[PDB]
């Protein structure tokens, strides 16, 4: 009577949501505060973070 | 395909009673599903003495 239809499924799912890196950011004033930077001047200014 | 069978008995054999069992070798076709599939097999008594 009945001809199977030898046929069953296995499923799954992945979930990539998020993008690798983020980039946060702390925007350096190089001139300063309690510092001074003239015209023509010369020197070095850091921002560790 | 062969379908026929003549078994045939002789008297020492009916003296203690002949029981014909039956061993059967099958392999069902590829997925079939059945249920009480029948088998009929005529016995036909040819010659006798
Ligand atoms: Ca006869």
């Amino acid at each position: 009577s009945v001809t199977s239809d030898r046929t069953y499924y296995g499923y799954g799912d992945v979930s990539v949501k998020n993008e690798p890196v983020n980039v946060v950011v702390s925007p350096f004033s190089f001139p300063g505060a309690n510092a001074s930077l003239s015209s023509g001047g010369q020197g070095v200014f850091k921002k560790p973070d | 395909q062969h379908g026929k069978a003549w078994i045939t008995l002789d008297a020492e054999e009916l003296r203690e009673g002949a029981v014909l069992g039956a061993v059967m070798y099958y392999e069902v076709k590829e997925g079939v599903l059945a249920s009480r599939l029948p088998l009929v097999f005529k016995v036909r008594v040819v010659e006798t003495g």
